[PDB]
């Protein structure tokens, strides 16, 4: 809420000045670190995109909060919801960083999609499909989610069932002779 | 009522207690005038305070 | 009431009938428009414009659709056209036919998922097949490159203008690459910006190497032309701007009002002499300019220009190779415009432009169309648009397939070979695809107005003989001919995807069987 | 502005194939239970009324199936097995829809 | 057969839409031919507001006269480039169009493909634009030269009498334009319209006049010799974009603060009147300011004290234009001020008609921006010699842009109807059948002419289709007896451009209209 | 049946007209329809009319421009000639009844030439020449070039033709109270503005007892007393009468107690102060328009000062212009030399309407008003518009001289030489011009008709008389003799100007009406 | 948009077809439609069919004559 | 009137305005009413006899 009032109007300038420089240092102290590629589900300015030209960095916005989850977990890197410290002060640290051999912008089908190949913390997997229309390429990720559903349970239950139809064709005669036992109805 | 209007900012709780007490001495200077004047009958186009 | 009230359901052979019925339809609406012989369609949008076009992908892209398999055609043939330009010409006759002939394989009672697997070793020998027939090209040598051009073009109305279309071509897409890749350089499409204007000829149309802006001086001073400018990109607006956080004033003694109304005006200068500390010559931004601060630069002899599109910005920047900035106080000396070998602003008749031209290397570069109106210009910029489409699909891959239906012969008698190799259910499928293929070229027979049948069999007999491969149809003549002499040439890639696309359609079409309506949500 | 031609007249209903045989399985099934309570020693009667306010009650299926006027058509095949066992040798008309 | 596809969407087919497209450009090409020709007459249009036009010129028809067919407003676009390009034969367009298409049916009826008469006339186009550069005439820029191209563009649009006095007019200000190099055609030409007095009395002024009056009693009316400060700067108030509401104790700081409030407009104005009293320490000389932004009142009363003319809210152009008038500095920063930054008029003064008021600047001493002061009776003839105006101004600059002149009353389309037709089947033959169709139509101008001047046709096209010997001249149609006429000794022209423009455009129209074959209408609901 | 065909589907509903069919039945059908509906209106004979708008509002009148401009028209060359007409009653006043008589005659007998088949192109050249030698014809027909500047005795008798054309009965008073506003206004702000006479209207008194103020007035209330002083002294203000506000949302603040009993005194002290500081200078009359304070007109009470309220920016600058002193934004200084002087100023009733009197004496010259009585405000309207056409006409007269004969006597001389020219002219054209000579006994005839003579004797004994140049003999007024009078010795006179004008303005609406041949209209 | 153009306007309302489109599709595409209409009907094999007429009486069958005469086809 | 609100009344140029004439020419008779009770009172009804 904080309403900013004047009675001495020779301090608005360095006020207004302050007002992008705080961003300034923060980014200053971000890419002193070295960093050369930042992503952000969170918005970004104008004013950050020229000084990571100047820069030369890497800057993605508005990208989705699973994604850099998992970007955290393949690279190493820690996620940061803000700079700060077990001290007031706002810093940040090269251990924060997280590493992947090469990182690409790729035009597939004449939209530029961002790619990251090879993080040595953790290796990790995506998959592109290409295909003809949106329908074909959507309903063929349903079925490689279910593909990979199944593949996930083989791995975690190491037992599998012959498929076919063989599960119900034991069934109806197993069945049909343990029925005699009951003897009620 | 309905004359000028003003924002008004007091730190000592004192000052406050002023202010209330100068804004009824404002009418009670009004008033003051009136009687003082000598005269008993007093009609007003605006309206009046109890 | 069980289901949903009101929602549709159709199942079974019906269904197939009726999606086939439907891609029939949708080949059939554009059998016409293939070949150098082609139509020319034009269309009634909904909101009232005109729109005349041979490309298919405008076509269809002009059409909605009910039945459900032409929507997904349609959307078959619009992906086509952005991953490759032309073959859309094509491709959604090539998918019909290759329906139609599917469809005789159902009344065989034979079960789709067959012939889908049919399909799918037909498109793996056809890609094999095609690149054993393909030929590797230089890629600098400039007139195979126009020849590339020309034979991808002469099938729209740029057809007569095919010299200076090809050197349009060739001259925007060479000079657009941009080598920060290492030796992996990507050339963009996005930079190449189309601009029509009204009035002249064809002719008067050229590259201009540089960028156009539809915009105008600010101030009559500022002078309009330049010989060797120095541009300045500001991002941001060169003018005094609400404090973002909701500040007040609150002021008591007299003098702070004009004092404060004065600290804008200084707050403008110091923006002003940062600029000119800088010595540039142009000023660019996207935002606006303060009249102040125009009259300061003004008094610096510095051309300004205001509120010009982002992008137009960053096709601006990449010309002159200077770099955008958004901060006065952090402007560099190496985004100085330096690389503008003429800075202009002409008249082309009751409106100013701005000519950035003769860069030293430019990189980015708009195309100048100069025609008779609006709709023609806007066929012609669809046509450079495929054009330069496929000559960057070249650059990308220097190998080429002799069209005019000759690839699809090679496909077609290879297809045979194996088919008659390859005994089995399967095998009439196969064969079926071969048969499908052969109608490309005769599609380009009726638009020549030829004896179809004689001359197909002309072909086919010819291109049984394994010497020759490169024997196809000529357009015009509607005579068998080597396409070797007549040149007419594509990338591999554009009949690639052409052939991939296909079979997808029709695995993805044969494998619907059911309707379902009304889904309300 | 042309129009496609049509085969049959507008509205021509056509079911086809399984689902269609099913459907006059189950509404044979239907028709079944509007009598299978009837026969029996201990068995059953039904009273219907006709449009015209008339009662009529019975038990002999083959009158209630005539008083039943069936649209579905594979039904009126059971419907008039009933009357030709009416008019052959009685009750068990019931039985024989059944 | 999309119908299968989609109900409600509609198409023809190829016989079907090209006839559709043939009609409605010969249905066009009838509603528009009365128009062309001096003779011709000039059309009224009534929009359904109750507004009314009075015009030739055909783009104005097209545009405002609402159509459905597609290819009419296909046309109509071109049409509209054509004008916004040159200013006539929108007209010639379109009949042009008309008619090629006309003869080009007249041929495929006869079963010939489309696509051999678009080779044809691709082949045809060539040959006369070859014959068309080199037939046009090479002419420098003599006063009189230029009189006579405005007179045949004018006559076309009013009375002869109203182009007679325009043309001294246009040709006056267009002589008094050019920087030797790049004419404009904006600034210095300023376009406006008073209803006062006549229709002839229009006529140029030789400064630029300005659409507003002064906004106080004491503003002098006239002035004899002028200083002019051109500026945009606000001298009215405003208030910084800062929320800035400020508060006081006592009520003489309330007038402290308005005072106060005041005072920095106080100074911008103090400086201008410092300025003029520094130069015009002279009784004699005026003081004037244009200001495009708004002048307070107050500060109406400071300059008015000082006995000095200021206008407010002049469009943005205007101080291009008294800048190009009177040489006067357009500044500001009033800081930076110096009497080297003045204008100097003549005279200025202030004339009112009617509710609204008009300001003069005249006795420029070497003017390079003027006004075509409009004078009418009408509202409505106030529009049509506006188009007429601008028509004649655009024709001069395409004539004094190009160094030739091709002469008129269409003794060019003769010309290109004899050479068309001295062309052997050079051509591969069939298309010698599209050549001659395209030679054909070409006649149509002459045609057009002498049936709006009421001369039998064919005999008239008969009679000036006699190229006479070796020196087979460029013969014009008479406009009043029929008879065969020397265009270029009775100084009837026209601009190369035109021509060139026109035959280039109606080449590619005509070649993409024959080649459509269904019109098609499938759109969301 | 039921099913013609269309070449030419290019319309999505509109009206397309070709064939000259209409240039020559509807136009000029349409052309004849104006002339009957304002054939009455003019003449001293002519008789008045009244329409309601659209709105319900009712113009008793006998102008012909102010009841074409409540005629919502929509043929497209009706509103031609009404806006041809409209626009000439803008630049001199009567004659709109003129133009369009002119108009009507001239299209009829044109059309009537178009039907026995003369080139419309053709008509068109001899219609232009005709009004060109009947302009230069015309000036040999001035006589009694009345030159008196500021006698009223001339411009009485002058003005006397206008007002008697609009109004039969009052000619004596209407004349010499206009000629008194003439007189009474010198050239000031430059040569006898228009604007420099405003009108009043008061229901009651009837229009007799009119009369005329060397002044200028207003309908208001007063606020304190109501005094004149011989020597009366007034202050003008554009801004309210109150403590300059900030246009900044100043909110006034305090810190601690005495700041309020300070500050309302304060507020007080200063006001009164500065109306004090105005009645120094003597200023015993304040107007303004601007908002009032109630402590200002407090003090200006406690000081004998008289207030003027509610006034509009017009209005103000009139009274600026009365007492010549300027107007002052800034409320402060009552400066000697931009303050006010009046001979008198009070409030008196008229028709229980308070009346604020700007009662004056100015040699160097003062914009009057006229004071309007009478029973109804429709006739006031009527009266002053007449007055007002007067006042143009008057205007007009200054603008260069020469009145002319009127009563139709220069136009039965404009018929009989055009003719005569006509047959020296002899080509195709001779009908042409034959024809707008004829036209012009239109104006003879309009006074005939609404004179209800039989027309036709009396053109022929005009004629008859107008062949030994008695250039000043005209149409009578009298049923005992429906033959003739001496224009000049009746001094029924008119302008030149205004003849010209008006000549010219029906000419070029036919040059214009006859041209366009076939006609395209949108849906409205 | 909204208006295309009519060459003919001949008929009151009614179906032109021309271009041998009908002849390559619409009539080819009808007789398949009867041939997959009765295409069960024939057969020892074949199964036999029931219809009910406009004014609703069975007709069990397995003739195809009999079948076709209680379509009322257009 | 039409709200409901009764009024009585014997001087003339009252009722002429509560009779709220539509016709023309009868809107001159009641604005002489008007006039005539601005200026001298009764008679009014005089005035319109």
């Amino acid at each position: 809420g904080v309403q900013v009032v004047i009675t001495d109007p020779e301090k608005l300038d360095q006020i207004r000045q302050r007002e992008s420089d705080i961003t300034k240092e923060r980014i200053q102290k971000i890419l002193a670190t070295g960093a050369n590629v930042i992503l952000t589900t969170g918005g970004i300015d104008d004013m950050c995109l020229k000084y990571f030209v100047e820069a030369g960095a890497m800057a993605v916005r508005r990208v989705l909060k699973r994604d850099l989850k998992r970007i955290a977990k393949a690279s190493g890197a820690t996620i940061l919801s803000t700079l700060a410290n077990l001290e007031g002060e706002e810093t940040f640290e090269a251990a924060m960083l997280g590493q992947a051999e090469e990182v690409v912008q790729e035009r597939i089908c004449d939209d530029e999609l961002i790619l990251i190949k090879n993080t040595k913390a953790r290796t990790s997997a995506s998959i592109i499909l290409r295909g003809a229309n949106d329908f074909m390429c959507d309903e063929m990720e349903r079925s490689l989610h279910d593909a990979l559903c199944v593949v996930k349970r083989v791995l975690e239950s190491k037992s599998v069932v012959p498929g076919g139809g063989a599960v119900e064709a034991a069934l109806s005669i197993y069945l049909e002779n343990y029925a005699t036992s009951m003897g009620s109805r | 009522a309905e004359k000028d209007n003003a924002e008004i900012r007091v730190h000592t709780v004192e000052d406050y207690q002023a202010i209330v007490d100068a804004e009824w001495n404002i009418l009670y200077d009004k008033l003051e005038k009136i009687h003082h004047s000598g005269a008993k009958v007093v009609l007003s186009k605006l309206p009046i305070g109890d | 009431l069980v289901l949903s009230q009101n929602t549709k359901r159709e199942s079974g052979r019906k269904v197939q009938s009726g999606n086939i019925n439907a891609a029939k339809t949708i080949a059939d609406i554009i059998r016409t428009c293939l070949g150098p012989k082609s139509m020319m369609k034009m269309l009634l949008d909904p909101m009232g414009g005109i729109v005349m076009t041979n490309d298919g992908n405008a076509i269809l892209r002009e059409i909605q659709v009910q039945h459900p398999a032409a929507k997904s055609m349609i959307e078959i043939s619009r992906t086509q056209d952005e991953e490759v330009g032309d073959g859309t010409t094509s491709v959604i006759i090539l998918a019909g036919e290759m329906l139609s002939v599917a469809e005789h394989f159902l009344e065989q009672q034979m079960h789709p998922t067959v012939v889908i697997s049919a399909y799918r070793k037909a498109l793996d020998d056809m890609i094999s097949t095609l690149k054993k027939i393909s030929i590797p090209v230089d890629i600098s040598d400039s007139d195979m490159m126009l020849n590339i051009i020309n034979s991808s073009i002469t099938t729209k109305a740029i057809s007569r203008w095919s010299s200076l279309a090809c050197n349009i071509a060739l001259d925007a897409v060479k000079m657009v690459q941009f080598e920060e890749n290492g030796r992996k350089e990507i050339d963009i499409k996005k930079y190449a910006r189309v601009e029509k204007i009204p009035g002249g000829i064809i002719e008067d149309s050229c590259v201009l190497r540089g960028v156009m802006i539809n915009k105008d001086v600010t101030h009559p001073r500022m002078r309009r032309y330049i010989k060797n400018p120095r541009i300045v990109l500001l991002d941001s607006s060169l003018e005094y701007k609400k404090g973002e956080s909701q500040t007040d004033i609150e002021i008591t003694r007299e003098e702070d009002f004009t004092r404060i109304l004065q600290m804008e005006e200084e707050y403008i200068q110091q923006l002003c002499e940062d600029i000119i500390q800088l010595k540039p010559d142009v000023v660019i931004t996207e935002k606006g300019i303060s009249d102040l601060a125009q009259h300061y630069l003004m008094r610096a002899n510095i051309t300004a220009i205001r509120r010009v599109r982002k992008t137009d910005n960053n096709r601006i920047a990449r010309a002159c190779g200077a770099r955008i900035v958004s901060r006065p106080e952090e402007l560099r000396e190496d985004d100085v415009g330096t690389g503008a070998g003429l800075l202009e602003i002409k008249k082309i008749g009751d409106e100013y432009f701005t000519f950035i031209t003769d860069c030293k290397d430019p990189k980015a570069c708009t195309i100048l169309l100069r025609g008779a109106s609006k709709e023609i210009l806007s066929e012609v910029e669809r046509n450079l648009q495929d054009a330069m489409q496929v000559c960057r699909n070249v650059l990308l891959d220097p190998q080429l397939v002799p069209g005019g239906g000759a690839s699809e012969m090679a496909v077609a008698h290879a297809l045979t070979e194996k088919s008659k190799a390859m005994t089995g259910v399967e095998q009439w499928p196969y064969r079926a695809v071969a048969q499908a293929l052969e109608v490309i070229p005769r599609t380009l027979i009726q638009n020549c107005g030829a004896s179809t049948i004689r001359l197909l069999t002309s072909l086919r007999a010819k291109h049984t003989q394994e010497n020759c491969e490169t024997w196809g149809v000529n357009g015009e003549t509607g005579t068998l001919v080597d396409m070797k002499e007549l040149g007419i040439w594509e990338p591999l890639a554009v009949k690639l995807q052409t052939y991939k696309t296909a079979v997808e359609t029709a695995v993805l079409l044969l494998r619907i069987d059911d309707i379902v309506s009304g889904h309300k949500k | 502005m042309p129009t496609p031609v049509i085969l049959l007249k507008e509205g021509t209903d056509s079911s086809q194939g399984i689902p269609q045989l099913v459907s006059n399985i189950s509404a044979c099934q239907v028709i079944a239970e509007a009598v299978r309570t009837t026969l029996g020693p201990r068995g059953m009667d039904k009273l219907i009324v006709d449009g015209r306010g008339k009662a009529t009650i019975s038990n002999d299926g083959a009158t209630i199936l005539k008083l039943l006027d069936v649209v579905h058509p594979a039904a009126k095949t059971l419907v008039d097995i009933a009357k030709s066992q009416d008019a052959e040798v009685g009750d068990g008309t019931t039985s024989v829809t059944l | 057969a999309v119908k299968t596809l989609n109900p409600k969407a509609e198409v023809a087919r190829a016989q079907a839409a090209l006839a559709v497209n043939i009609s409605a450009a010969r249905g066009l090409q009838d509603v528009l031919r009365t128009n062309l020709g001096p003779k011709g007459t000039m059309k009224m249009l009534v929009s359904g507001a109750g507004d009314i036009k009075l015009t030739k010129d055909g783009n104005v028809l097209l545009h405002e006269m609402q159509i459905q067919h597609p290819t009419a407003s296909l046309i109509a676009k071109v049409a509209t480039a054509q004008d916004d390009i040159t200013g006539d034969g929108t007209t010639s367009n379109v009949l042009i169009i008309g008619e090629l298409l006309k003869q080009a049916d007249l041929y495929i009826s006869e079963g010939l493909h489309p696509r051999i008469i678009t080779e044809g006339f691709e082949a045809a186009k060539e040959k006369a634009l070859q014959f068309l550069e080199e037939v046009k005439v090479s002419r420098e820029m003599d006063r009189e030269t230029l009189i006579d191209v405005a007179r045949t563009s004018l006559r076309t649009k009013v009375h002869a009498e109203l182009a007679d006095v325009l043309t001294e007019a246009v040709v006056d200000s267009i002589l008094a334009i050019k920087k030797q190099d790049e004419p404009i055609d904006l600034f210095m030409i300023e376009i406006m319209e008073m209803k006062h007095k006549s229709e002839t009395d229009t006529s140029l002024i030789r400064g630029l006049v300005l659409d507003h009056g002064a906004r106080h009693p004491d503003m002098k009316k006239r002035v004899e010799d002028a200083y002019i400060l051109t500026c945009n700067v606000s001298l009215e108030y405003e208030k910084t974009e800062v929320n800035s509401g400020f508060f006081y104790k006592s009520a003489e700081e309330r007038e402290k603060l308005v005072k106060a409030e005041r005072k920095f407009i106080e100074d911008r104005v103090k400086k201008i009147i410092e300025l003029k009293r520094k130069v015009c320490g002279d009784s004699d000389k005026g003081f004037v300011v244009i200001n495009q932004k708004g002048i307070d009142p107050f500060s109406l009363d400071a300059l008015s004290k000082e006995g000095i003319v200021a206008l407010r809210r002049a469009k943005r152009r205007n101080m291009e234009r008294l800048t190009l008038a009177c040489g006067g500095v357009a500044l500001n920063s009033f800081d930076d001020l110096s009497p080297d930054c003045l204008g100097h008029a003549g005279l200025v003064y202030e004339y009112t008609l009617g509710e609204e008021k008009f300001t003069f600047i005249e006795k420029c001493n070497n003017p390079r921006s003027v006004t075509l002061l409009i004078k009418g009776p009408n509202k409505h003839t106030l529009t049509q010699i506006k188009d007429a105006v601008r028509d004649g101004l655009r024709a001069v600059k395409n004539a004094i842009d190009d160094g030739c002149v091709v002469p008129g009353a269409g003794a060019v389309e003769v010309a290109m109807a004899e050479a068309l037709i001295k062309h052997k089947p050079s051509v591969k033959g069939r298309a010698q059948l599209g050549v001659q169709a395209f030679a054909d139509a070409l006649l149509i101008i002459p045609k057009v002419l002498a049936q709006n001047s009421g001369f039998d046709l064919q005999e008239t096209l008969v009679k000036i289709q006699a190229e006479h010997s070796e020196s087979g001249q460029l013969v014009g149609v008479d406009l009043n007896t029929g008879e065969p006429m020397v265009a270029a000794e009775v100084g009837v022209w026209d601009n190369y451009c035109v021509k060139k423009q026109l035959l280039h455009s109606c080449t590619v129209i005509a070649t993409n209209i024959l080649l459509v074959d269904e019109i098609m209408r499938a759109g969301m609901s | 049946p039921k099913a013609p065909g269309f070449a030419q589907m290019l319309k999505e509903g509109a009206k397309h007209f070709s064939g000259l069919e209409e240039a020559v039945y509807r136009n000029i059908q349409a052309c004849k329809e104006l002339a009957q509906t304002t054939r009455t209106a003019y003449g001293p004979n002519g008789m008045n009319k009244m329409v309601i708008n659209h709105l319900e509002k009712l113009f008793v009148t006998n102008d012909a421009a102010t009841i074409l401009r409540e005629l919502e028209v929509q043929h497209p060359a009706a509103k031609m000639i009404v806006m041809a007409s409209h626009m000439q009653e803008q630049e001199v006043g009567d004659g709109t009844n003129f133009v369009l008589v002119f108009a009507g005659a001239l299209l009829e007998l044109a059309e009537e030439l178009l039907r026995i088949g003369l080139s419309v192109s053709e008509v068109i050249e001899g219609y232009e020449i005709a009004c060109r030698k009947a302009h230069e014809i015309l000036p040999n027909l001035v006589c009694c070039s009345a030159k008196n500047l500021r006698d009223i005795d001339e411009v009485s008798s002058l003005l006397r033709t206008s007002i008697m054309s609009k109004q039969y009965g009052n000619e004596v008073f209407l004349a010499k109270l206009i000629a008194q506003a003439c007189v009474s206004i010198f050239p000031d702000s430059g040569h006898f503005n228009v604007d420099n006479i405003r009108v009043c209207k008061i229901l009651g008194s009837g229009i007799s007892s009119s009369s005329v103020l060397h002044g200028m007035v207003f309908k208001k209330e007063t606020e304190g007393d109501v005094t004149s002083v011989k020597d009366a002294k007034i202050a003008v203000y554009s801004c309210p009468f109150d403590g300059m506000i900030t246009e900044t949302k100043g909110t006034v603040l305090i810190k601690t107690a005495e700041e309020l009993m300070n500050f309302s005194k304060g507020e007080e002290n200063l006001m009164d102060a500065q109306v004090k500081a105005i009645a120094d200078t003597g200023a015993n009359v304040v107007v303004t328009g601007g908002k009032v304070a109630d402590m200002a007109l407090h003090y200006a009470n406690k000081y004998n000062i008289m207030l003027v309220r509610l006034n509009s920016k017009w209005d103000l600058r009139r009274l600026c212009k009365t007492v010549g002193a300027t107007a002052l934004p800034r409320l402060t200084p009552p400066v000697l030399e931009e303050m006010g002087h009046c001979d008198s100023v009070y409030l008196s009733e008229v028709g229980d309407t308070q009346v604020v009197v700007f009662k004056h004496e100015k040699e160097d010259g003062a914009i009057s008003t006229i004071v309007l009585r009478g029973s109804t405000d429709n006739l006031m309207d009527d009266i002053e518009r007449a007055v007002d056409d007067g006042v143009n006409t008057f205007k007009v007269l200054t603008r260069d001289k020469r009145l002319v004969p009127g009563g139709g006597a220069t136009e039965i001389e404009l018929a009989k030489q055009i003719t005569s020219y006509g047959e020296t002219c002899p080509g195709l054209e001779q009908y042409a011009i034959k024809k707008f000579a004829e036209a012009f006994e239109a104006i003879p005839r309009a006074l005939a008709e609404n004179s209800g003579v039989k027309a036709n004797e009396v053109i022929s004994k005009l004629y008859a008389v107008h062949q030994e140049g008695n250039k000043n003999v005209g149409l009578d007024i009298e049923a005992e003799v429906p033959a003739v009078k001496d224009m000049l010795e009746a001094g029924i006179l008119d302008t030149y100007l205004g003849k010209y004008w008006a000549i010219k303005l029906a000419t070029n609406a036919a040059v214009t009406v006859l041209r366009v041949d076939q006609i395209i209209m949108a849906k409205p």
